[PDB]
């Protein structure tokens, strides 16, 4: 639909350019499948949008603010803790959804690419790999009872090794 | 009714159990000092009466 979060290249298509004096049953059923089924499927779309139209409802997606993160956060205060992990847990499904997409955008190009698909759909594959790694460097290894300070901690150990790294000349 | 009512609701309910954990574990350390020396109301075990002991002048002095 947003074409900028999942693209889709024009669907350029050849000109018929026939050989043959002879028909083709694909175009005639066409016709008769567009004047018997679309066009009384168009007015009872047009009818219902309109009644709609008649009433219109809005509704809104509900901006959630941020919030102290869990290292500005004192060890036994249950409240900023909760808070914490709460705003934690939703950027987490936040994550996954993105993952999604990643990988929905991955399967999309892959079937319009179609057989020739390992060297024109290489940039989707890149940025699926990149954004798996993020997780994997970021939710992987822990459980079911993932938290903020499950992920604080598995961060604060690969930056420990990382600095144990960039410590060699 | 939404999702601030569950939010401050369960916010509240952690401090209390917060607070109830902290008072259970000072409950705790306070039993154990003031048996360990009866500086406090207590267990201050019981001593002699005091009002019962007789000050008048006795049969000898060196009572």
């Amino acid at each position: 639909w947003d074409k900028d979060v999942y693209p889709e290249p024009p669907s350029r298509t050849p000109a018929p350019s026939p050989q043959t004096s002879l028909p083709n049953p694909i175009t005639y059923l066409t016709k008769a499948y567009d004047l018997v089924v679309d066009w009384p499927v168009t007015l009872v779309r047009e009818f219902i949008e309109r009644q709609h139209a008649k009433n219109r409802t809005y509704y809104y997606h509900r901006q959630y603010r941020r919030v102290p993160d869990i290292t500005e956060c004192k060890e036994g205060d249950v409240l900023c803790i909760y808070e914490a992990e709460m705003q934690w847990r939703r950027d987490f499904k936040v994550d996954q959804e993105i993952m999604n997409i990643i990988q929905e955008r991955l399967k999309a190009c892959q079937q319009r690419e179609g057989e020739n698909y390992q060297q024109n759909c290489a940039k989707e594959l890149e940025q699926f790999t990149k954004v798996t790694k993020a997780y994997q460097d970021r939710y992987l290894d822990l459980g079911a009872y993932y938290s903020a300070r499950k992920c604080l901690a598995k961060q604060k150990q690969r930056m420990l090794e990382e600095r144990k790294a960039a410590r060699q000349e | 009714d939404g999702p601030e009512k569950n939010y401050e609701k369960t916010l509240a309910i952690l401090q209390i159990e917060s607070e109830k954990a902290e008072l259970r574990l000072k409950e705790q350390e306070v039993r154990r000092l003031m048996r360990a020396r009866g500086d406090g109301p207590w267990y201050q075990f019981p001593t002699p009466e005091k009002e019962f002991i007789d000050h008048s002048p006795k049969a000898t002095p060196d009572n």
